[PDB]
Formats: C-alpha cells, structure tokens, sequence
C-alpha cells in the first residue's frame, strides 16, 4: 500500500524500489545462487515491479507525470512474458532453468 | 528609487509562510504591502580614463621626470583562499 | 615531491625498448599513472570549486559553489547488464542514465548538451570532512583532510537522451535543433564492465551506483586517456604488424638509417616537383653540390615548371654510380601539362622560393619511409609540410594521407594554406570536436564537407542540362547522378567519338581548313568563351581535347557523388567520405586516439602520416596514428611517415615530476629518434624576425641563419620606435622591498616585474604601438595570473590603453610569435626552470621585432647553459633606454642613435611607473583626441553598410 | 662558502682575476663542503651552477694528480647534472675527452674498493653506473660500458651453463674460440679487470645486503656502526642497474646469463631486506627485476616470443 | 553458417555462430535457440582442434563449465575431448 500520500515522496519511494529492484537482478544473474533462492529472487523482482507500477499509479493520482507513457521497453528487454503467464516476468539465470526454458 | 524591497529568506518554508501569511494583508507601516515572487598598489599611481570613452598622435611630448634620490594582498591571484576556487 | 634523488619502481621511456610488447606496456604503465594524476588535479580542483558542506540539519551533502565542468547528478539509475560475450567474463555493456540540471548560463548549457560519444566523464560521491554554514577551502592545506571522496567512477558518454528517451546521435546534433524542454537533461553512460564486475564479485546489498552526487567532465585535451589505454591493450592482446622497415627504428635497433629512403631499395630516383620550384633557376640553387642538365630537347629559355628530377645516385644498377671525373647529376625534365580546361582558370600554385634545405625535406618527403625535419622559429616548417602534402596529392593521387598535429592551432595554419595550393576542396576533411567552430571561411568537418558535396553536385548537374540543351537531348538526364552517367556514356561519347572519327579519318588530309570549328558538337555548352576556335585544325584539335577534358571532368566529379544518392543518412555519408572520398585528413593527435576504434571498424586506410609539432607530442600519443588501420597482410600499407618539430623547443608538458623526470614521459618520440641519431634535416634558414633578435637563440642550432629578406624589409632595417635598441635585458630590483613572491607551492610571481610590464606595455600604447602587436610573456604560470590581474586592473579598465593581444606562459605561447614581446623572468632568488635550454629558445623566440626582458640579470647572467644568450644582451645596458620623442613608425635605423633631444635611462619599477604616469597624463589630450577621430571613423564608415 | 671561492677560483666573471689552479683546494671542497655534510644537495647544487665542474675540476685533470676527493667530486657534479635532467651531462668530457677513460676506470676501481669510501659515496659511484649505462647515446660514454658487458663476461659462467648457450647459437662457440684463444694472452692485462668487473661488483652487493642481516648488522667491536639507509639506498640503486642492463637488449644478450648463474634474485628474495618495512621499494624494484630477468625474448636473437611459444616451451621443459 | 561449414571454413562459421548466440532472442529463424546455437559451436569447436584459430577453445568451453551448472560433467569431457584430438595430451590429464 501507499506509505506516503505526497506527490514527491511517492516518486521517491518509486525510485528506491527501481534503485532496491536493481540490486536483486544483480543477484539472480550470478550463477552460484541456488533454484529455491533464485527463483524466490525472481518472485521479489517482478513484486517490486508491480509496486513499481502501483507507485506510478499513485503519482498519476496526485497529478504527477503518467510514467506508464513514459515507460521505455528496456525493462521488457530482460524480462520476457510468457503467455500463459501474463505479467510475470523472468530475468537471467532463470530463462536457463528446465521448464522455464 | 522604485519604491520596492527584496527578501530572501533562508528556506522556502519561511519564504512561503511569509508570504501566505502578509499578501493582500493591510499592514500598519506600509498600509498594504503588494507581495510577489522572484586596494591600490603603494607607490604606483593608478592612471586617469578619460570621461565618456566607455589612434595615436605622432608627435610626443617628453615630461622631465628624474628618479626619486611587508607587501600584502592586491590582486586576487595573490591570495590562495581565491587561487583555490 | 620527486627531486631526482631517489630510485622509484617505474619504468623508464629510455632510447631503446627490447620489443614492442615491452614498448607498449611501459607506455601503458606510465601513461595509465600520468592520465590518473591528472584526473585528481582535475577533480581535487573541480570539488574545492563545487565547495560541498554538509547541511546543517540533514545527512547530505549540499554544494555551494559553482564549476563549469562539473554538475549535481539529481538522479543516477543502471537501464542494463547485458549478458557476458561468448568467450568474455564481464558483462558486454552497462548502461547507467544519469539525470542532471544544466542551469541557465547559455555558454556552459551549449558545453553539456555537446558531450559526445566516448567523451569520458566521472560519476563522484563526495563529502565535505568540516562542518559549516558554507566553507572556505585552501590548496595549502590537503584536499582528504577537508573533502572525502567515497567512490568515483568514470563512465563512457553515451548521446543525451530526448524527451521520449531516444539517444542524439551525433549528426542529429547538426539539425534536431528544436530544444528540449526546461533545464534538466539525461545522458546514457556505459560504465567500465570489469569495475562493475569488480564491485559485484564482492557481494551487494549496498550499492556504490547509488551514491553519486556530481558528474565530472574533462577537457577536450584529456578525454582520450581511456581510449589511449584501451588501444594498447588491444594492440598487446593482438598480433601487431609494425612496418618491418620501422620496428627496428621505434626500437632503436639496427642502422638508424634503415628506415631512411638512402637505405630502403623502394625510394625512386624519378619525381615530379610539381611546384616545388619556381624557375629553372631556383632549381640550380636549391642543390647546391649537384650537376644540373636539361634533357636533350629543352632549352634554358624555355625550361619551365613543372620539373621532373631524376636522381642518378638513387638507381640501384651497377651500371650507374657517382663515376670519378664528374659531379652527383640531377637530370632535369620540364612537363608540358596540357591543361584540362579552355577556361582562363590561373591555376593555384606554390609561391614560396625554398631554401635548399626546405628542398631536401621536400625531397625526402616524397621518398618513402622515415622522413624527420628540425624547425626552428621561423623556418618555413608549414610550408615544407604542406608542399610535402601537394606533391603527393600529385603524383600518387591514390594514396590517402592522415595529418597529425598537436594543436588545433597548427591545423589551422595548415589548412589554411594547403587551399592556396592545387588541392581540391572536396578532397579534404578535417576532424575534431572544434568543428562546430571551425575559424576558416570554409568549413572542412565531416557536416561541412558533406554539404559542400551536395551543394556541388547540384551545380554540377545544372551543368548536365545545360549539356543536354546544347546537344537538343531531351530528357531528365540531369535528374540524378545516375541518369547523367548514362547520358554521358550513351550520347555525350558518342557524339565526341564521332567527332574524333571525322577528324582522324578525313580530317587529317581530305577536309576542309578550319572544319573543327563547324564540326565540333559541344560548342553550345561553351557559349560564355568568346572564340573558342582560331580556325586552325592541327590547333583547334587540342583545344578541342582540352573542351572535352572539361567536360569530362565533370561526369568524373559526378561518378564519384553517386554514392551521396544512396547513402541518404548523414552517418553513412561521412563514412564514404571518410573512407572513399577524402584524400588528406587532419587530426589531432588526441582525436586520433580517440577515433581508432571507429576507424578500424570504418577500414579506413591511408598511405601517408604527415606529423607537425612532433616534438610536443607524447610517445604514446606519437606511436597511435600509426596503426589507424588494419593490416591487410603480414605487414602494414604505410608508406611514409613525415615527423616535423623541433627538439630544442618545449617537450609535451608531463606535469607528475616522477613521471616526467624519472619515467621520462616528457621524452616525446621525436626527440628520442634524434637522441638515436635517426637522419633528420635542419630547416637551416629564418625569415621570420630580426637577425639581432634571431642570434639569441640560433646558437642553439648547427647553422641556422637569416632568409635574404631579414636584412632587407624596413620594418627589419628600422627601429623599434622610442627605444634605443632593438632587445633588452632589464635589471628589474626589488619593489616595495619585495623580490620573487610565492603564495602556493611552485606559484612563483614578482609584482615588481608585473607593475613594470603594465607601465612598459602602457608606454608602447602611448607611443602608439597597435595593442595587437604587443604580447606579455612569463616564465611561470603563478606570474601569468598576476600579470592579467594588474592589467586587468589597469588597462583594460582604460579604452586607450586597451589589452594586449596575449598574456601567456612561455609554454602555451610555444609555437605562436609577436612582433613586440615583453618577458617577464621571475626568479630573484635562483634560477628557475628556464635554466632547461628549452624554456630559453622559445621564450628568446617568440619576438619578431623587439624582445624586451624583464628579471635580475644576476640570476641568469651567471648560468653556463645561458651564457650563450646572455652574452648577447650584455652587449646593451641593463637599464632601459628609452626615446619618448619616437612616436610609432620611426625612420630611424636600428644601429643608429637618434638625432633628436636624447635618450632617458629607467632606473625601476618606480620611475618607470612614476614617468609612464608623466608621460600618459602629458600626452592624454592629443591621444583622446586621435581616439575619438579613429571611433568616429569607425562608425561613420559603417553606417553606410 | 662556496660562493666566496667560486668568485675567486673558477667563475667566469673573474676569468681576468681568479687565482692560479691549486688541486688541494679540491680535496679540501670535497671533504668540508659535499662529504662532511653528507653530500647536503643545497651546496652541491650551487656548486655545480657555479660551473665547478666545467672550470676547475675537469679543464685541470690530470690522470697522476687525480686523488680519490677528485674523481668523486666529478661523480658528484655529473649525479648533479642528471638529476636536473635538462642538462648536456656529459659535454665537458666530450670537448676533453682524453682522460675520461682513466677517469672512468678510476671510478669502476673505486666502485669494488670496500676500504676508506662511505656508503654514501658508494651510492653516487652506483648511480654515476646508473647513469653511464643510461645515457647510451654518447659516444665517449659508451665505448667504457660496452666494455664491461661483452661475451668475455660469460667466462664467468659454469661451463654446463656457456654449452647450453651454444647449442641454443652454435655460431657462438667458433666465436667463443676467437675470444678464447685471444683474451688468454691479448690485453689480458686489462681485459681481466673488463669482464670480471660486473661478477664482482654483484659480490660487492651481496656483501652489502649481507650487511642489513640482523645477525649481521649488530655493532662493531671497535665501536663504529653503519646507519642502514645509505645500505639499503645502495641495494636499491643496485637493482636499478640490473633492470636498465636487462632492459636494453645489446646489454641483455650477455648480462642475462650472468644474472641468472649469479643466483642474485635467489639472494635478493631471501634476504632479510625483503620482508622488511625499510626494503619495501628493494621488494618493487625486485619483483620488476624479477620481471625483466625472465621477458618473453630471446636474446641471442632478438626474437619476440608469443604467449603461445612461452607456454609450450614450458610444457616442453618441465615433461623433459 | 550452413554454406561456410560445407565449404570447409570452420573459422569463419565458429565466427559467425557466435555472432548469432551474442543474440538474445529466444530463437532463430531455424528453430534454435541460444543455447543450441552455443551447443553447435561446442561440437564445431571442439570436435575440430587443428581447423580453429580465431578463438580461444578453451576459454569458451569453460565459460560453459560456468553458468551451464547441469551439464558440467558433460562439459569436462568435452574439453578434455578437444585436447585429446590436438593430441595434446599432457593438457588433456591437466583437464
């Protein structure tokens, strides 16, 4: 939920879950990380990514910027939708596991 | 000269308390304020310009000058707290 | 703090290397420790300006102050981690996006939005160590006891993003000229992937690529350490193919004159000095020592340029040789060029009588391999090089030539005056990242070039109609290149063809006199040349050729714009006319760095390097433009290597005393084959100054000596006016109790010196020296800033007195002259490094006229390495004598005492200023009175326009 | 001062007065002004801008005159001269070149003399080598260090280890004849002292790390005691030499196979020196040494190895 | 790919294959995918030692030991087997 229902600090809290979200890919892309972590990782990314959205959805509720315009593909870059699964996405070492895959 | 003044206050915070709290306020001294937003060197002489300036003549006139028979800071590259930024 | 004393664990650039993989990575050491002190002078200077404090109620840290080369990042963020290449370790890119306020001062706004690709910036997280309400900062005292630094990482500029976030590549810059919305901007930085796998590889879960706070940006000379150090890595992992006629010489192996074309079988004993002379006559005087003939057949009345020389000695068959009983023979030819147009086009031509010495560099240029020329002040050094450029342009026009130099400056000068040669202006390119300000009235930038191309053709194709209506074609033949070629093929040649096969097959013998004029076909495309035949058919036949090369010429010039049809991109053109279209390119040698690796993915090829200023240039940064290309084989296409400097003059600047003194960075590679003996020619004649201002440093060189003109120019034969003489050494001596002043470590001043060069050059003002002829020099940087504070303070506050044309160090006064220089020496105490013979012969070369020295003449007059010089000023008084009745011009010679009133003698900086304030208040009335005429006329002559 | 007899024997803005050449003023000069002020680089330095060299210590040299204060004091004018590093070091030996090599030698015999020199005279003496091996370009200069590193210098080494040198260049060995059968008799008499000079000058350097041993290093019985700085500043310089002599190929072609059979980096990395603070730059300039003392050459050719070629080499060596 | 591997320029192909599998989409036009096509340069490269230049077998094949953590005892072998085939064997009981 919104922790904050002002306008700057909602883009600040936006941008600590892309700076927080930044450093968990990191981790699932080294390869020594275990299937159970990894995947749990890859859960907490794509959290993070919705609250990212509901974040933005807050902002354009204060009359903030309407970041979903704004949103450049680059995060669809690393994370493909699978189609049966819509709207969850997998990033680095978790398009090597079997099933996925 | 313009019958104005100029304020900057700290932080905005006291700027716009200042503000909301005394536009379109009568106040006592100035009866409704209208509130808005926004050395010499020693011993070299220093020469005379002209008035008004801001070629050559080629005849000159020699003046008969005859040779007379700490320091501090003076210019800004001088003084290191200046040299540093 | 490295005095000379002390062993240090570095490498040495001594004359000799064992490979070229040890060459190159004792260069990659040193230069990677240099670049990196650098950087912290950079930005130890950039975080005192910025003056970070900590806020007073908060955990951030706030800047107070201002840098242009430096802003607050107000948000960092990484877009990308893209996965490891096949066979790499790290990751391929990572895309940081950086967000910063540029701030409404215009000039500064142009300098961020022009950050180009591969500029290096650095992303910096800083504290201040000291808390206060804004804090004041002293480089006396060390920059880690008042500001921390916690982490800084340099980043690759990527183009600044727009507003949807697309990225300005860029040749957009040159048209997407629709600004950006409000202050902010947003740039894309690549971040060094091995730092970032090294910042990983220890774990996260804080971030150091969420600290930073500034972004820094270098300057347009320092930008290309990481590209420098990124092409010798690349150059140690890869096989490297130096030329085998050169390894041995950048080694230091084998005869040093192995790379020299008296040892290589390739020179050719024939050439074309197309220009180089201008009479038959200047050929006998140019080899001295040399019998000179013409070919049977010619005549010396009419003997005439071109010449084609053919060198006996250089023919490698037995049956030549220098036989006893005769002289070394040149065998002389003259060219009847016919000429390829019946337009009266006076062609563009060399006019510069080239000493016999500028004619041996000229002569070795031409020849292949290794080609070195010393250039003392004044010696025609541009005019050998750019006579170098011609003559290959015209005799191997295939062959592409890359022009290296240290300053922007010097390729100006040089460009400037290849125009005045045969060169065709399409042909040339120039690069860098001043060529949005390029000072010549024609623009050379890859933009401008571009431009030029299609604005020719276009005129070009005007011409195609105006054939086409000549010859009642009908048809869009002159709608592109490619129909105008068909038409050129099909019809334009046909008709020619059909006029040749009249001629030759009747017209020899069973036709009419005359009959070329009626039957030649194009004479409706000459319409503006009245007369065009004479009526003569054994005459009118070869005017008739020279119309048709006219002709042809211009399907020629269109054949090779075909490919701006295709290519519609700006990238792709520049790249055809990088690759394909230019036949000389100038660079820097700090762009040449930066560019190789484009370069080398464009192939890009050339056959020649032509290197000016060389002995300023690093040996890293010399040793680069060498292999700007692939070698298509086992080893490299270069075929000459031109290297003009002069090794007496000012070595590059290495600022680290260690790395300068010790590792002998300040050794360029030019200076190192001189120290190797390599054969290298003395540009032996000066037209440039005085011969009395030319003998206080021409004793540093083995016959330097006047031009004939030296004696001969009244401005050489006249005195400077109201001086008794033409140079003087001053004895400057203590002001206020005051000698040598030194504020910061090795921040020498002397404000005695400084208050008598204002009262000096306020003189000359008065006596009606123009203000651009008078340049003030010093020895040190600490005097340059005082020099511009007092005349900062005290003339250019005065329109009358005005401000010279340079205040300046010696050191970046190096390669430019003046006619009036007054030099301030300012040590009192002891020598200081003007005691290298280097600082001497620029700062005693940089007058033409007078050369008025300001210092304690008992500092230096005792130094062996000065005597040479200083001997020469002893034969004048160290006081100055001065003729205040000689307002400028004077009559007067410069050996002769004047003849009216006499000469007063300044004791000091005291009297001088005492007078020089007599002497401005005597005369202001009628000085007023000639600026008040001069600014009318000024603005009277204009309101016309 | 040095100012005060500068003017009176040797400046030359009193070349129409100075006093008449007296060589025991230069003895006095080196004793009282560089020496017992251990070498202080303020009255060195005014020395040499007063020309000292070039007026008075060079234009009166004489080979029978020269005492030991004499020759040093020219060394340490030279060590000037290069530490300013703008300078024509060598130029006055250059216009008077005919007692430089009796200068030079002098100085080489000062270099393996032990007794009645400090260490910090020793250090200039390295450093004057240092120097001298430097500047290769200088004819006068060169023609003395190519001397001390030539193919006679391998009659130092073990037999085994000059018959591997020759069945790695069997053109060596005829050579080797020539050289034999020529330095057994031919200038032996000073061919001797050339191509024992680097093997023992290294003696003299493992004595002087031997020195900073702590079960070395202790007092003397007579009471004098050496202060280690001016050792280790030696061991440093010495380094320095092996480097700039492996660094240079004309001087590596021989000097490699006597720093190898020497065992010096043997004696360097297990001395004490090493694990201390105060050798902390004796280990950097050792490990760059180290370095050098086996680069991907090979040297009796001049070849550039690949890093393929050093790999399979060493497969090769270590599975024979 | 398929033309240069039948006309024998195993250098050119390997080149060109890592071309494709420095691609991240998810397939080619072929139906491969990258670690497929990363597959086909493993057998090309090492199943043809002596034909192989431009690239640094070993290097490669251990970046597959690396990340590919279900195939590791495959991908040992593997590399041991392009030894083995150089006839390098001193370097094929080092791996």
């Amino acid at each position: 939920v919104k922790d904050c229902r002002n306008l700057s600090d909602a883009e600040r809290f936006r941008r600590e879950i892309v700076r927080d979200a930044s450093k968990k890919i990191t981790a699932i892309q080294n390869p020594g990380l275990g299937e159970f972590k990894l995947r749990d990782l890859n859960d907490e990314v794509n959290r993070l990514i919705k609250l990212k959205h509901a974040w933005e959805q807050r902002i354009r509720e204060l009359g903030g910027t309407d970041y979903r315009k704004y949103a450049q593909k680059e995060l669809d870059a690393i994370g493909r939708e699978t189609g049966n699964s819509r709207g969850y996405k997998y990033f680095g070492a978790a398009k090597d596991l079997p099933g996925v895959r | 000269e313009k019958g104005c003044a100029f304020i900057e206050f700290t932080t905005r915070e006291a700027a716009e308390r200042a503000a909301e709290r005394s536009f379109n306020k009568t106040f006592i001294k100035g009866k409704r304020l209208t509130i808005r937003w926004g050395t010499p060197v020693p011993s070299v002489p220093i020469l005379p310009v002209p008035d008004g300036l801001a070629a050559a003549p080629r005849s000159l006139v020699v003046p008969n000058v005859r040779p007379v028979k700490s320091s501090s800071i003076y210019y800004p590259s001088q003084d290191p707290t200046r040299l540093g930024a | 703090n490295y005095t000379g004393d002390g062993v240090l664990a570095l490498d040495k650039l001594n004359l000799q290397f064992l490979t070229l993989h040890d060459y190159l990575l004792r260069n990659f050491n040193l230069f990677q420790l240099e670049s990196t002190y650098e950087i912290r002078q950079d930005l130890e200077d950039v975080l005192f300006r910025m003056k970070p404090f900590q806020h007073e109620s908060r955990n951030e840290t706030v800047f107070s102050g201002w840098a242009r080369m430096a802003l607050q990042i107000d948000h960092f963020q990484i877009s990308e981690v893209a996965k490891p290449l096949v066979g790499e370790k790290s990751p391929a890119v990572v895309r940081g996006v950086v967000t910063v306020n540029i701030g409404r001062r215009q000039d500064i706004r142009q300098e961020w939005e022009n950050l180009r690709k591969h500029d290096v910036c650095f992303l910096v997280a800083c504290r201040s160590r000291k808390s206060a309400s804004g804090l004041k900062f002293d480089v006396r005292r060390p920059f880690s006891e008042q500001i921390e630094v916690l982490s800084v990482r340099g980043c690759d500029v990527e183009g600044m993003l727009d507003q949807d976030g697309h990225l300005l590549e860029e040749f957009t810059a040159w048209e997407k000229k629709a600004k950006i919305p409000g202050d902010l901007r947003k740039f894309r930085l690549l971040l060094d992937p091995n730092q970032y796998r090294i910042d990983m590889e220890q774990g996260t879960k804080d971030d150091i690529y969420d600290t930073f706070n500034l972004i820094v940006r270098r300057d347009s000379k320092t930008n290309n350490f990481k590209a420098v150090l990124q092409t010798i890595r690349d150059l140690l992992n890869t096989e490297c193919v130096v030329p085998d006629w050169l390894t041995d010489v950048i080694l230091g192996y084998g005869e040093p004159d192995s790379a020299h074309y008296s040892k290589l079988s390739s020179a050719v004993p024939e050439l074309d000095f197309n220009d180089t002379f201008l009479s038959f006559a200047h050929v006998k005087e140019s080899f001295p020592g040399y019998k000179i003939e013409l070919a049977d057949g010619f005549d010396e009345k009419e003997a005439v340029p071109p010449f084609k020389l053919e060198f006996k000695e250089l023919e490698r068959r037995q049956d030549v040789e220098i036989k006893p009983g005769e002289l070394r023979t040149i065998l002389v030819t003259p060219l009847t060029r016919k000429k390829v147009t019946p337009y009266s086009y006076d062609p563009r031509k060399n006019q510069v009588k080239f000493t016999p010495s500028q004619v041996e560099a000229i002569k070795s240029g031409m020849q292949p391999g290794l080609t070195m020329v010393v250039g003392p002040p004044g010696t025609g050094k541009t005019d050998v090089a750019v006579q170098i450029i011609s003559n290959i342009y015209h005799n191997w026009p295939n062959q592409r030539t890359l022009i290296v130099t240290h300053s922007n400056q010097a390729l100006n000068q040089l460009f400037e005056k290849i125009i005045a040669l045969d060169v065709d202006e399409r042909h040339l390119l120039r690069m860098g990242h001043g060529e949005e300000a390029l000072e010549t009235e024609k623009d050379f930038s890859r933009y401008g070039r571009v431009n030029y191309v299609l604005k020719e053709r276009l005129q070009l194709l005007n011409c195609v109609e105006k054939l086409a209506k000549a010859l009642k074609i009908v048809g869009d033949v002159a709608y592109t290149c490619e129909n105008a070629g068909y038409f050129f093929r099909f019809s334009v040649c046909r008709v020619w063809e059909e006029f040749l096969a009249k001629v030759t097959s009747k017209g020899c013998n069973k036709l009419a006199e005359g009959i070329i004029s009626e039957i030649f076909p194009f004479t409706g495309f000459f319409k503006d040349i009245p007369d065009l035949f004479s009526g003569n058919n054994s005459a009118d036949l070869k005017v008739a050729h020279s119309c048709w090369r006219h002709i042809e010429q211009i399907f020629e010039k269109l054949d090779e714009f075909r490919a701006f049809e295709l290519l519609r991109n700006g990238r792709d053109r520049t790249e055809y006319l990088l690759v394909k279209e230019a036949k000389i390119i100038a660079m820097t040698c700090t762009h040449a760095a930066l560019r190789r690796n484009e370069l080398v993915k464009l192939g890009f090829r050339y056959d020649n390097i032509v290197m000016e200023e060389a002995a300023q240039i690093l040996e890293v940064e010399t040793f680069i433009p060498l292999l700007l290309q692939n070698p298509q084989d086992g080893h490299n296409r270069l075929k000459r290597w031109i290297m003009i400097g002069d090794h007496h003059q000012l070595p590059p600047v290495v600022q680290n005393q260690a790395f300068q003194k010790y590792s002998n960075m300040e050794q360029s590679l030019f200076a190192r084959l001189v120290r190797l003996s390599v054969p290298n020619v003395q540009l032996d004649r000066q037209g440039r100054a005085r011969a009395q201002i030319a003998e206080l440093y021409q004793w540093r060189y083995n016959g330097l000596g006047n031009l004939p003109h030296v004696d001969g120019l009244p401005q050489f034969q006249n005195a400077n006016a109201g001086f008794a003489f033409p140079f003087q050494f001053i004895d400057i001596p203590d002001f206020n109790g005051h000698g040598e002043t030194q504020p910061s470590p090795h921040f020498y001043q002397n404000l005695g010196e400084a208050e008598y060069a204002c009262a000096l050059y306020t003189y000359m003002r008065i006596l009606g020296y123009p203000a651009e002829k008078i340049s003030i020099l010093t020895t040190y940087n600490g005097q340059a800033q005082l020099i511009r504070d007092v005349f900062q303070r005290r003339c250019d506050t005065n329109p009358l007195i005005g401000m010279p044309a340079k205040v300046s160090t010696v050191d970046k006064y190096q390669g430019q002259q003046n006619d009036f220089i007054i030099l301030s020496l300012v040590k009192t105490r002891n020598i200081g490094h003007i005691r290298d013979v280097r600082r001497l012969v620029v700062a005693l070369s940089r007058a033409r006229l007078g050369l008025y020295v300001l210092g304690r003449s008992k500092v230096f007059m005792d130094c062996l390495e000065l005597t040479p010089a200083m001997r020469i000023f002893a034969k004048y008084p160290r006081k100055l004598v001065i003729l205040p009745f000689e307002a400028h011009p004077t009559i007067r010679k410069w050996n002769e005492r004047s003849k009216d009133g006499e000469p007063m003698e300044i004791q000091d900086t005291l009297h001088m200023t005492h007078f020089v304030h007599e002497f401005y208040m005597s005369n202001l009335p009628a000085m007023r009175d000639a600026y008040e005429q001069a600014m009318n006329e000024y603005m009277e002559s204009q309101r016309l326009l | 001062t040095i100012s005060a007899v500068a003017a009176k024997f040797w400046a030359p803005f009193t070349a129409e007065t100075h006093e008449n050449f007296d060589a025991k003023l230069i003895d006095t000069i080196y004793d009282n002004e560089m020496l017992k002020t251990s070498f202080n680089s303020r009255k060195i330095m005014m020395l040499e801008f007063s020309q000292y060299l070039e007026a008075y210590l060079w234009p009166n040299y004489v080979p029978e005159k020269a005492s030991k204060a004499w020759n040093m004091s020219i060394v340490v004018m030279i060590n000037e001269k290069f530490r300013e590093r703008n300078l024509d070091s060598w130029n006055c030996f250059t216009k008077k070149s005919e007692h430089f090599p009796h200068f030079f030698k002098s100085i080489l015999q000062l270099s393996l003399q032990e007794e009645g020199l400090a260490s910090s005279e020793h250090c200039a003496l390295l450093t004057f080598l240092v120097n001298a091996f430097g500047s290769v370009e200088t004819p006068i200069v060169h023609k003395e260090t190519r001397k001390l590193v030539s193919i006679e210098i391998w009659a130092g080494l073990l037999d085994s280890q000059r018959e591997d040198l020759f069945k790695k260049q069997k053109k060596l060995k005829k050579i080797w004849e020539n050289v034999r059968q020529k330095m057994t008799a031919a200038a032996a008499d000073n061919n001797e002292f050339e191509r024992t000079y680097l093997w023992n000058l290294i003696e003299k350097f493992k004595r002087v790390l031997n020195s900073l041993e702590p079960n070395e290093a202790q007092e003397s019985e007579e009471g004098e005691v050496r202060d280690p700085i001016d050792s280790i500043k030696y061991c440093e310089r010495f380094i320095e030499l092996l480097i700039d002599l492996e660094s240079i190929l004309q001087t590596r072609r021989f000097f490699n196979s006597v720093l190898h059979s020497s065992h010096i980096l043997t004696h360097c990395l297990l001395s004490s020196l090493i694990s201390t603070d105060a050798g902390s730059l004796f280990f950097q300039l050792v490990q760059l040494l180290k370095f050098y003392a086996r680069f991907e050459i090979d040297d009796l050719s001049g070849r550039q190895l690949t890093h393929k070629e050093v790999s399979e080499q060493h497969y090769q060596s270590v599975t024979r | 790919v398929e033309y240069l591997i039948e006309r024998d320029q195993i250098d050119e192909a390997a080149k060109e294959l890592t071309t494709l599998v420095n691609q991240d989409q998810n397939v080619s036009e072929k139906g491969r995918t990258a670690h497929q096509l990363w597959t086909q340069l493993c057998d090309l490269i090492s199943k043809n030692p002596v034909k192989i230049f431009s690239l640094n077998v070993d290097a490669i094949i251990r970046q597959g030991i690396y990340r590919y953590t279900d195939q590791v005892g495959f991908l040992w072998c593997s590399l041991a087997d392009y030894y083995i085939r150089s006839a390098e064997f001193e370097r094929a009981r080092d791996v």
